[PDB]
């Protein structure tokens, strides 16, 4: 989905993601 | 000769240029020289399938999709599929002929330029010891390392142990100590000598032992950082004297042994402990191979006096006066020294190209500031305006992006803008302007905006050599709040979440609560903000430590009025989510009360499969494991092989009917064995 509506843009107290840990220096 | 055996030279060596380069071409044995060249090479054979991307290579340069990309230079463009694959083919050609010492110089050019060049088409993947290893090839180029164990001398009498020139060890020697004192010199913040970098490693296993005498606060602030810090600053120190070299390698033996499974770094940790033998005496391999059993001493090479070679110089009492340099003697103390220069100047040179700073310096890569920041983020918004008609509209973050790392640069901001200026007229859109919302977190600060949300990155200018004025400064007159938001963090509940704000005076934040998250509050900690309804049109003012509840399913909007930043925080408790889990333990006590005597179902189902799955890979042993990760390793390499197979036979013969290709590509996606 290249587009979002005004209610889903705006959703601040959403979860994240939180993709492991994922540090600038590891791989993974 | 007081200082004569603990530096290794005299104060008269370097009393004139001459005696400088006659004392950095004294004739040395190559036999760690030649063990290092070896492992170095089956090290980046191991690597290159593995994390430079040769078994995603069609994944990511597939043949017409639109990608934005992140070169140093724009003008540097990615080939077509089957060039990118014979680039790599080369490669690892290179690699081979490096760690086999078959046609030295060619293999290490061969490595040495394709490698560059995929280093320099993506700034998203740059890492330190990425950098490293093109540094170590760049060194090992210019050195004499096929002089022992290759396959060179055994077809030409010459590369048979001949010597090689004191510098060679020199350069890699300072090399390492250089990385080490630069890794200790930028663990000298106030964010990593409290405590803040890594607060959640000692949980580990692995850090049990100290666990038995401190506690858990005193095993993360003594062991975790201050030992570290520690160690980085005196590892090169220790391993560069003898009489604390033993002590020295058993203390960088152990602290990369832990980082090798603490953390996922590919090849770096190996590196690192193959690289320090370096340090000892040239000939420790012949002592090595002497020390061994007879029985086994009469099929390796024989050990004999090494011969004289021409790279380097002899300076001998009775064996004539002495050889004036020539042009190749000098070349090599002057590299030497201008490398040294340059290796200790680029980590600090971060004052000249301003363009790159934002709240941390520079480009991320180069520096040697491992796990120093940690970045949380909270939201991203983009926003666009259509230039002809003047419709606002918002995209999905990182459509047409590979990675993540765009949100912290203003270059790589700068990059994506134009990439989506010039991509969106495919999707009926006229020239857009863009904005960019993106809320952040560094090391367990309060969250706030990076950028200007109100400037359009498409217009707004960036230079290399100048400070972006659309970066927002990081708010450090803050930071202290940390020890109160953690107290705050850790008195709540298993079912209620927390987030904290930091707003700049003259903006607002603009927040749509979700219907689920019902009783949701906001609580004012500093400043004075102002609420709005947005349905019901109606402001409201807020002092410290006042607290508001707010609507779900609804919009509010919260602007900041103080003259100075304010801060507040969010509490929300997910009401669907704690109704489904209560009806769900009701359900299942009750049946388990009976027989003792619908998603939801699913969920717990599911759960307690993967309960099950750990339960039974935690008795099982670890040999299982083991063959699963040997059969992982062997499908990632044979997947590689057959790709480069199938696209260097199309380059060379010419690509069929696309039927025995999509019969290829089926093929080689075969798992070999379950
Ligand atoms: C004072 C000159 C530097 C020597 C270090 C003094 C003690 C500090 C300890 C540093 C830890 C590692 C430093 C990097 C190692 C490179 C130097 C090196 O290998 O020296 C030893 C080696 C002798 O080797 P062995 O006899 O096997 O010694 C082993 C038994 N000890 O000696 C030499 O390399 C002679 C070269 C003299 C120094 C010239 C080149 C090194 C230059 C250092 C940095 C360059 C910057 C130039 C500064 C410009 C502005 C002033
Ligand atoms: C050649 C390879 C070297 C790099 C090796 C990697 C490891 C080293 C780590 C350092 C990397 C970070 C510093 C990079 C140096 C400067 C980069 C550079 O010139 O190009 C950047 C920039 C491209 O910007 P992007 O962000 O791709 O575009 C976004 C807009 N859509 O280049 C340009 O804009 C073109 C102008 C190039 C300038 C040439 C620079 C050479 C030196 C110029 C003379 C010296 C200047 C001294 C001060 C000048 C004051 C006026
Ligand atoms: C002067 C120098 C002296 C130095 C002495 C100091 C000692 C050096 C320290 C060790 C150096 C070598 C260690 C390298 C090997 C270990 C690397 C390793 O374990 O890496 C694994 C990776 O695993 C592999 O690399 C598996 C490779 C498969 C085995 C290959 C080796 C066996 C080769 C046999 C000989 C050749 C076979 C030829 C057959 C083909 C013929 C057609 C890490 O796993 P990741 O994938 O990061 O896990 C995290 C999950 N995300
Ligand atoms: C019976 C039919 C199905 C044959 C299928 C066999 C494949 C599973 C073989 C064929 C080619 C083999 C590959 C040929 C060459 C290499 C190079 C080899 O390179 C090395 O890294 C070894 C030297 C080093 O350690 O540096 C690693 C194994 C690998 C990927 C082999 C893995 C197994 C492959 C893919
Ligand atoms: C996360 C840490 C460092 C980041 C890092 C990493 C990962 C490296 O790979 C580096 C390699 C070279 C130079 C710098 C590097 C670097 O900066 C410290 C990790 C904490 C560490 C495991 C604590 C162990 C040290 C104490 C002293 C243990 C005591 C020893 C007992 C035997 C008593
Ligand atoms: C809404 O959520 C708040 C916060 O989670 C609840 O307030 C808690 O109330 C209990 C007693 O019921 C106290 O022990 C806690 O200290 C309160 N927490 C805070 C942060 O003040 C509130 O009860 C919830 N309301 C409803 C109707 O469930
Ligand atoms: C609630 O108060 C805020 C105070 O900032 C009002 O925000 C202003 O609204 C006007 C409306 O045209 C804008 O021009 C201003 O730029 C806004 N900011 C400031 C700092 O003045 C908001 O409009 C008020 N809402 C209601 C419903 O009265
Ligand atoms: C296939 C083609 C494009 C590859 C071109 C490779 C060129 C551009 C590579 C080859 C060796 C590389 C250099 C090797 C060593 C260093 C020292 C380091 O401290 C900064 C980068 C720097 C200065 C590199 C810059 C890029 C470089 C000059
Ligand atoms: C938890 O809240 C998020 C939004 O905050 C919502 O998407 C999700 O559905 C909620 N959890 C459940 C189980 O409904």
């Amino acid at each position: 989905t290249v587009f979002l509506d005004h209610e889903n843009a705006n959703k601040i107290l959403n979860r994240p993601k939180r993709y492991n840990s994922g540090k600038l220096e590891e791989f993974v | 000769s007081r200082i004569g055996k603990l530096l290794g030279f005299e104060w008269t060596d370097l009393s004139s240029w001459r005696r400088l380069v006659t004392l950095l071409n004294r004739p040395t044995d190559p036999a760690s020289l030649a063990v290092f060249r070896f492992l170095f090479g089956f090290l980046m054979v191991l690597d290159i399938p593995q994390e430079r991307g040769l078994s995603s290579l069609d994944r990511k340069y597939l043949d017409g999709l639109d990608v934005c990309r992140f070169p140093l230079l724009d003008a540097l463009r990615p080939l077509p599929l089957d060039w990118m694959y014979l680039v790599y083919t080369i490669m690892f050609l290179g690699a081979l002929g490096m760690m086999l010492g078959l046609c030295y110089r060619i293999s290490c050019v061969l490595f040495l330029l394709p490698y560059w060049y995929v280093f320099l088409l993506d700034k998203t993947s740059w890492n330190n010891h990425s950098y490293l290893y093109g540094l170590l090839a760049f060194q090992l180029t210019f050195m004499d390392a096929n002089h022992y164990w290759s396959v060179d001398g055994l077809l030409n009498a010459h590369r048979r142990n001949a010597h090689v020139p004191l510098w060679n060890y020199a350069v890699l020697r300072g090399q390492i100590f250089i990385v080490y004192f630069i890794a200790g010199v930028k663990k000298l913040d106030a964010d990593w000598v409290e405590g803040y970098s890594m607060e959640y490693l000692s949980r580990h296993w692995l850090f049990s032992p100290f666990k038995l005498l401190l506690s858990e606060e005193l095993t993360s602030l003594l062991v975790v950082h201050w030992g570290g810090l520690l160690l980085d600053l005196s590892a090169g120190f220790l391993l560069f004297f003898d009489v604390s070299r033993s002590i020295g390698l058993f203390f960088v033996s152990y602290f990369h042994c832990m980082n090798s499974q603490l953390f996922s770094i590919g090849m770096f940790s190996y590196v690192m402990l193959a690289s320090s033998p370096l340090f000892c005496s040239p000939e420790w391999p012949r002592k090595l191979v002497s020390y061994c059993p007879r029985r086994l001493q009469q099929l390796l090479p024989l050990k004999a006096a090494p011969q004289p070679s021409v790279s380097c110089v002899y300076k001998r009492s009775r064996g004539k006066s002495g050889q004036k340099p020539g042009l190749r003697h000098q070349l090599g103390a002057a590299f030497t020294l201008l490398y040294l220069l340059e290796q200790l100047f680029l980590p600090y040179s971060h004052f000249l190209t301003q363009g790159y700073n934002n709240w941390t310096n520079g480009l991320y890569g180069y520096s040697w500031d491992m796990m120093v920041h940690s970045r949380s983020h909270q939201h991203v918004k983009i926003t666009y305006r259509d230039g002809r008609t003047g419709e606002l509209g918002y995209l999905n973050p990182g459509v047409f992006t590979q990675s993540r790392r765009w949100k912290d640069h203003a270059d790589m901001l700068k990059q994506y803008a134009t990439c989506l200026s010039r991509l969106l007229p495919k999707y009926n859109v006229t020239e857009p302007q863009i904005y960019f919302d993106i809320w952040v977190s560094i090391n367990d600060r309060f969250q706030q905006r990076i950028f200007d949300p109100r400037v359009d990155i498409v217009q707004a200018a960036w230079s290399p050599f100048q400070r972006t004025s659309w970066v927002q400064p990081l708010l450090m007159d803050l930071s202290p709040w940390r020890a109160k938001l953690q107290e705050i963090k850790s008195s709540l509940d298993n079912h209620t979440e927390v987030v904290f704000i930091a707003d700049f005076p003259g903006l607002h934040l603009e927040n749509f609560v979700s219907e689920d998250l019902g009783n949701t509050s906001i609580q004012l900690l500093q400043g004075e903000v102002t609420v709005e309804l947005v349905a019901e049109q109606k402001n409201q003012t807020l002092r410290e430590g006042e607290k508001m509840q707010l609507p779900a399913g609804e919009y509010h909007k919260v602007y900041t009025t103080s003259p100075s930043p304010s801060c507040y925080m969010y509490v929300y408790v997910n009401t669907t989510e704690l109704a489904l889990e209560q009806d769900l333990a009701y359900l299942q006590e009750l049946k388990e009360k009976v027989e003792n005597g619908t998603p939801l179902v699913q969920t717990f189902l599911r759960r307690q499969q993967r309960l099950q799955e750990i339960e039974r890979r935690r008795n099982t042993p670890f040999h299982e494991r083991f063959f699963r990760f040997l059969l992982r390793k062997l499908y990632v390499f044979r997947r590689s092989f057959l790709m480069t197979c199938i696209s260097l036979r199309n380059l060379i013969l010419g690509r069929p009917s696309l039927e025995q290709l999509a019969q290829e590509v089926t093929y080689a996606n075969l798992r070999p064995f379950e």
